[PDB]
């Protein structure tokens, strides 16, 4: 009732291929800073859009006055 | 210190009881090139060794020998096929059981012979045809005696045995009148118990026979264009302590590290050639035959000439009479030599012998070796020279001479 009844201390887990519970556990935190990473990339990449600079860098205190309109009554016609 | 022989429920036993933390054991099969029906059916049989069994795979085996931390061994003999597997001491009655099933069970499947066993076997018997002095020996073997020992151990490059002839030599030799069981681990009395116990299953057959040794001589010539060898043989009876005092007696191999020697080869070859041509000589016992050598190896064919003729005639000059110090000495080193070759857990040419043999293998032997006189020296070395001597050369055969020159 045991894989190599001599050395009872073994055990197989469930595996697809050479996917395994306890390898699984390992790459989590990898995944979480590719994940950081990619967000972080793609954040970057669009901070010029109209939307996102009013919705998300405006209300951010000590950012959103670089990020505001400094048009006076010279403005659109 | 040596091996006791006992025999329980009708298997051979030998054990040994060491003050270690490691253990040994092996099985001695009379089944190795003499008896092979064809050519190479014994070096295949004996790489079939840990292969699938019917209870487990070459995987299990393997990987599981692993996991446990042990060492699975095979070796193949003129005489013997031993299959041995040493271990730490909390790990016997695991590889008894291994062993008792790879003997026992070891179903052949068709398949392995052509992806794993066969070359195997060819990488070994390249290997082996690669080395010049190996080679050289193997001749000087089939050459001295016939066919009985004489056979070629390795697999030719042009032999091809099918699955049912090695199936049906394991059928006749794996049987429990066909070995023995040697262990040399720190507790006797339980392998003994262990080995009685599961060595019990294997259906008891009968001894292979085969005829009496055939003695007679020979001379082979090759050509090489590296280094030069010119190889003696004496074939003798059966091994006796007389032999092997004429063996160091002779002598050829320094005891000093860095030095001549003051043998009758070694000075010799100093007075012949200014050491530049090395002469060595050993004596290799079997079961009912031996055969004693005298190596001569150099770069200059000259050289190696005049001190076959130096060795030679200091070899003939032994037949009238020794003074008493190279006795002395020969006795000394004859006894340090053959109970050196007893320390190593592996069984080689000589602890075999002994082991085989039931008539006092060694516990008289070393008795024996104390009692040797001029005389009978003198009366083995004439016994020795009534029949012609076989010689192998390699190189340049213009040089090298044949043995009426010598």
């Amino acid at each position: 009732i045991s894989f190599f009844p001599n050395k009872p201390m073994y055990h197989v887990q469930p595996h697809i291929s050479f996917i395994t519970p306890e390898r699984t556990m390992k790459t989590i935190p990898a995944f979480s800073r590719w994940a950081f990473a990619a967000v972080a990339g793609v954040f970057v990449f669009a901070m010029q859009v109209p939307k996102v600079k009013t919705t998300i860098l405006q209300p951010i205190a000590f950012i959103g006055d670089h990020f505001k309109d400094k048009t006076p009554e010279e403005d659109k016609w | 210190i040596s091996y006791t022989p006992k025999k329980v429920e009708g298997v051979s036993f030998a054990g040994r009881e060491t003050p270690t933390a490691t253990g040994s054991l092996s099985v001695v099969i009379n089944a190795g090139s003499r008896y092979q029906p064809d050519a190479g059916v014994s070096h295949l049989l004996e790489k079939f060794a840990f292969k699938t069994t019917e209870e487990r795979s070459a995987l299990r085996i393997t990987r599981e020998s692993e996991l446990l931390g042990g060492q699975l061994s095979t070796q193949i003999t003129r005489e013997h096929i031993i299959l041995t597997a040493r271990f730490l001491n909390e790990y016997l009655e695991y590889y008894a059981r291994l062993l008792a099933e790879v003997v026992d069970a070891t179903k052949f499947l068709p398949f392995q012979l052509t992806e794993e066993v066969l070359p195997t076997a060819r990488i070994e018997s390249e290997l082996f045809r690669e080395d010049i002095l190996r080679v050289a020996m193997a001749k000087l073997h089939e050459k001295a005696f016939h066919r009985g020992i004489g056979n070629e151990v390795y697999l030719p490059a042009s032999a091809s045995p099918s699955i049912s002839e090695i199936k049906d030599f394991a059928s006749k030799a794996y049987v429990k009148s066909n070995f023995s069981v040697i262990s040399s681990g720190p507790d006797v009395q339980k392998a003994s118990d262990l080995c009685a116990k599961y060595f019990a299953v294997i259906p008891d057959g009968s001894p292979l026979k085969s005829a009496p040794t055939k003695i007679s001589s020979g001379e082979s010539r090759v050509y090489s264009k590296g280094t030069n060898y010119f190889c003696l043989g004496f074939p003798a009876p059966a091994a006796s302590p007389e032999l092997f005092v004429l063996s160091s007696i002779l002598g050829g191999d320094a005891a000093v590290k860095w030095s001549h020697g003051n043998t009758l080869l070694a000075k010799a070859a100093g007075t012949a050639s200014e050491y530049k041509a090395t002469a060595v000589a050993d004596l290799t016992p079997y079961s009912d035959a031996s055969l004693l050598s005298v190596v001569i190896s150099g770069s200059c064919p000259k050289a190696i000439k005049a001190t076959a003729s130096e060795s030679f005639k200091a070899l003939k000059s032994l037949s009238s009479n020794i003074p008493n110090d190279v006795v002395k000495s020969g006795i000394a080193m004859a006894k340090t030599k053959y109970l050196s070759a007893f320390e190593p857990v592996t069984l080689n040419a000589i602890s075999a012998s002994s082991l085989v043999s039931a008539s006092k293998g060694s516990d008289a032997f070393i008795s024996g070796f104390d009692k040797v006189t001029p005389a009978s020296i003198s009366k083995v070395v004439s016994s020795l020279l009534a029949k012609p001597a076989s010689t192998v050369a390699v190189g340049n055969l213009d040089v090298l001479p044949y043995y009426d020159e010598l």
